[PDB]
RNA sequence: GCGUUGGAUUGUUCACCCACUAAUAGGGAGUGAGCUGGGUUUAGACCGUCGUGAGACAGGUUAGUUUUACCCUACUGAU
RNA sequence: CUCUUAAGGUAGCCAAAUGGAUUAACGAGAUUCCCACUGUCCCUAUCUA
RNA sequence: AGAACUGGUACGGACAAGGGGAAUCUGACUGUCUAAUUAAAACAUAGCAUUGCGAUGGUCAGAAAGUGAUGUUGACGCAAU
RNA sequence: GUGAACAGCCUCUAGUUGAUAGAAUAAUGUAGAUAAGGGAAGUCGGCAAAAUAGAUCCGUAACUUCGGGAUAAGGAUUGGC
RNA sequence: AUGGUGAACUAUGCCUGAAUAGGGUGAAGCCAGAGGAAACUCUGGUGGAGGCUCGUAGCGGUUCUGACGUGCAAAUCGAUC
């Protein structure tokens, strides 16, 4: 059932550090330890361990990536920012 | 000692402030001293506050200030260092003094009243931080002191005083916070005095008792709801009414004096 | 220093002809009316020599009887 | 008077890194004839976690041209690398992301990091995790490069220098609160021993300018 | 004096304000 | 000559009240090595006041080591 | 030179659920009391090492 | 787990093993410190705020030096609070 | 072996049986015990001691950062066959 | 003042080693069942998270009108924490 209320994985920390800052970190942690999809293999098995790096389970491939997230949203623009700047130098 | 404490920070303050609790004024007024005032230091001031404006309706402290403003000035006030009320009205008030007192090269201002009014409060919030030991409890400040701010107003805070009238109450005196509720020797039977007091509506809404009456059994509804009872299995009588009248001077039930009516 | 001096500071101000008078204790805090004021906070005491003779009285004690006419 | 603390670093008695699990030095590759005529093409062979950094590093290899071995090069991770990618490195590579180019070859609107101050002191600006340089202007005339830094401020260097395509991976590291002092602890004990502080105010007149009273 | 309005202060919300618990 | 108490109270008691009782008389030599509680009172810390500051204090709050006797005499018992 | 009092029926208008620090938890921290309990005491006695 | 039956003043029989409650002040807490009088509200902490600095630089060191710490560092950093 | 248990407790294997003695049982001590009737009147002050204690089952309030509080409290039980 | 000797104590960082019964609570993830169009909401487990907690060893040293005050000791001993 659901046992918690509104901590959820927060709840290892039990009572302390206050509320605003443990609504903080329940929205990371989860990014922390999610899954995630790989473009290689294309399977859900991409895992972080020591954050920065993210491996595929299968396949072995590992990406270089944000800290919380495999992906930020900030590299994420520049891909498409490169995209742009390379195919105008191309044309 | 504690008039030695009155007698000596009226001969020193300058301007004297008077707070008064907002439930009921008239319990707390204490004249007594404005006798002293007039007769014997006419040069001194004697300014009502009128705090814990909190705790009545909008409109109740608002009749109240027309029914004092015309014989002392009475500021309305809420004391507290992070959400106030009514600060900068006060600080806009004291500089005039300081001001009229051009001379003076300084000026001293206490602040008399009774017990647990919030005398060491108002100085707190004025102050901006905590610099007078506060305390839900009656007695907290045990003796004045000087607390200095814009090197001319000095702020002084006696201890709370209660003057001497015979009756003019007995019981009364738990009515105002004067008695740290404790020490008294029998919590039970004063009960039926905060049934006249506080309205049976926001009573039952505040534990949540249901239907009663004979307040001997009022209590005995609420120690079987907090499971406040002896071994076997004795209600607690005294405990539960220290408890429930701590919180009609903590602050916990609401409850005022209905103002005199306009006309 | 140099600019930091009490000959440059009375300089600075153009109060040295007065000498004679200055204070111990002058700072670029502390005039002569403030530093009689503070020293009133240690002055509550009497002087006596190694005998010990009472050199000069302690303030408001001085004990001679006057002659009231 | 006693000397105070930040005057004991001078020192550097145990005010020195600590700095054994360092994986390397992580510098560009040496600027040299192929970089600066040609490309050249390496590998990344793994990428690992270095310990007192937020970012995560990259073990690149090349092949020697002078000689016949495989020399082996630690570079700061862009963001979305990934292992046995291959990476150009030379004037005349073409711009992706994880590239290394002189700065005079990209068009401005580019954004890139670890890069060079001076041309070949092996990339000394924006190196932190998520960090980088954005070119804003090129002079071509006695050719100078304009850019604009992490901490806002703008500044032109030669048009020879180099950087890598791509932000640093790891960003938003700092967002996480750590809560509690021992995650404080198990941070500064690979840096370096500046913590904890003991306040200034808290110490004796012996001790520092603030102490007394 | 100073001339005194009271659209501020938000009174405090005891619990036998609230009509959130009453009993019926 | 012989009597002359029990208590409540430290937001203090240089006291007061309430009760018992025949009555709750006033003192002296006190009992700082019989024991202690407050106060000698040192370093720690906080608030307030003053000072540019080190710091001092109109205050207020808390925590805080001296440890004899076997000798002479007195004293009570003992040969 | 000129000037500052209006608010009324036992809980209000308002503000993006609340309007608070009158803060949970925790402590060989400082303090008050209630029950339980007892040589703390009335008032001392007895036993062992 | 349930049942009979049974002794009894004892049935966690020695041994081992929380008294509880109402409240207030205080500091968030785990921590640490006056070895030999003080363990606390003192200190440290996470958090928060601010200043400094793009390396020919910052903050320091060194009698000097073709010298050093931060620095195997580069503002999601370092240094000062 | 007891038992949740490297606890406490009693044995095996192994190892010690060393710490000046003998005789009497005063006071006061040190350490430890017990009490009629009362139950903090003592005392600055419940200091100290008493009281509670294992497990099974029933039951458990205000407050709250919703995670706690909480073994809250308070009950009822415990052998042997 | 001049010139020297010390980090075996203790202070602090680094290097390489070593050490820490049995209990209590039951975070995320997961499964089942019941609802819901879905989001999901109930119910029953599985799981074994924590600068959590009871509590040995270990570390610390709170309380006692403790013991001892030429003491066993130029800081020991008891009990309590
Ligand atoms: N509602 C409300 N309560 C207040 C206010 N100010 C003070 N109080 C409460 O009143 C109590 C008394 O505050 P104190 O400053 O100790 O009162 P005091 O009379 O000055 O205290 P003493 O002077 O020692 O008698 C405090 O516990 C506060 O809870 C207020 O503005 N509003
Ligand atoms: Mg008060
Ligand atoms: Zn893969």
């Amino acid at each position: 059932a659901k046992r918690t209320k509104k901590v959820g994985i927060t709840g290892k920390y039990g009572v302390r550090y206050g509320s605003s800052l443990r609504r903080q970190v329940k929205k990371l942690e989860i990014q922390q330890h999610a899954r995630y999809d790989c473009s290689f293999c294309g399977k859900k098995t991409v895992k972080r361990g020591a954050a920065g790096i993210w491996t595929c389970s299968c396949c072995k491939k590992t990406v270089a990536g944000g800290a919380y997230t495999v992906s930020t949203a900030a590299a994420a623009t520049v891909r498409s920012t490169i995209r742009r700047l390379r195919e105008m130098v191309e044309a | 000692r504690i008039w030695n404490e009155l007698y000596k920070v009226i001969d020193s303050s300058d301007v004297v402030i008077h707070v008064l609790d907002a439930r009921d004024p008239l319990g707390t007024r204490c004249k007594s001293v404005e006798e002293y005032m007039k007769k014997e230091t006419p040069h001194k001031h004697l300014i009502y506050v009128l705090n814990k404006c909190d705790l009545v309706p909008t409109w109740v402290a608002a009749a109240w200030v027309k029914h004092l403003s015309k014989e002392r000035p009475t500021l309305a006030f809420h004391a507290s260092i992070t959400n106030s009320f009514g600060k900068g009205s006060l600080i806009q008030l004291l500089r005039q003094f300081s001001q009229l007192h051009t001379d003076r090269k300084q000026i001293s201002v206490g602040f008399i009243g009774y017990p647990n009014t919030g005398k060491s409060s108002i100085i707190n919030t004025l102050r901006k931080k905590k610099v007078c030991q506060v305390a839900p409890i009656p007695g907290e400040t045990k003796v004045w002191q000087y607390i200095t701010l814009m090197k001319r107003i000095f702020l002084i805070d006696c201890p709370g005083i209660v003057p001497p009238s015979s009756k003019d109450s007995e019981e009364d005196i738990l009515f105002r916070g004067v008695v740290r509720v404790e020490h008294v020797t029998h919590p039970e039977q004063y009960i039926p005095g905060v049934l006249k007091r506080c309205q049976v509506k926001h009573l039952e809404r505040t534990y949540e008792i249901s239907g009663w009456k004979d307040a001997t059994e009022f209590i005995e509804i609420l120690a079987r709801k907090q499971g406040r009872l002896l071994k076997g299995g004795e209600p607690d009588e005294s405990g539960v009414s220290k408890q429930i009248l701590n919180d009609f001077n903590r602050g916990k039930i609401p409850w005022f004096v209905l103002p005199p009516e306009k006309e | 220093g140099t600019g930091k001096k009490e000959k440059s500071r009375r300089i600075r101000e153009g109060d040295t002809k007065d000498g004679n008078l200055r204070v111990k204790g002058e700072n670029f805090y502390r005039d002569s009316k403030r530093v009689k004021f503070l020293n009133m906070y240690t002055s509550g005491k009497e002087i006596r020599n190694k005998k010990g003779n009472l050199i000069r009285a302690a303030s408001f004690q001085d004990s001679t009887i006057p002659d009231a006419r | 008077g006693r000397v105070i603390r930040n005057q004991r670093k001078g020192a550097g008695s145990i005010f020195t890194s600590h700095t054994r699990l360092r994986q390397g030095a992580a510098k560009l590759r040496t600027l040299d004839y192929a970089e600066r005529h040609g490309y050249i093409r390496g590998i990344v062979k793994q990428i690992v976690h270095d310990s007192g950094r937020g970012a995560p590093l990259a073990k690149v290899v090349f092949r020697d041209p002078y000689k016949y071995r495989l020399r082996e090069e630690i570079f700061i991770a862009n963001e979305g690398v990934h292992t046995g990618q291959f990476i150009y490195a030379g004037k005349k590579a073409s711009l992706n992301v994880g590239n290394v180019l002189p700065l005079g070859s990209v068009p401005e609107g580019t954004i890139v990091s670890n890069v060079e101050e001076k041309p070949g002191d092996r990339g000394a600006l924006a190196r932190a995790s998520g960090n980088y340089v954005i070119i804003i202007g090129h002079n071509p005339d006695e050719n100078k490069t304009r850019v604009r830094l992490p901490s806002g401020a703008k500044k032109v260097i030669s048009s020879d220098a180099r950087g890598v395509i791509g932000v640093i991976a790891g960003g938003g590291r700092v967002d996480k609160p750590l809560l509690k002092a021992g995650r404080a602890f198990h941070k500064y004990r690979l840096k370096r021993n500046s913590w904890p502080k003991t306040r200034g105010v808290a110490m004796n007149p012996v001790d520092h300018p603030h102490g007394g009273g | 004096m100073g001339k005194q309005d009271l659209g501020k202060l938000q009174t405090r919300k005891m619990k036998g304000l609230k009509s959130k618990f009453d009993q019926g």
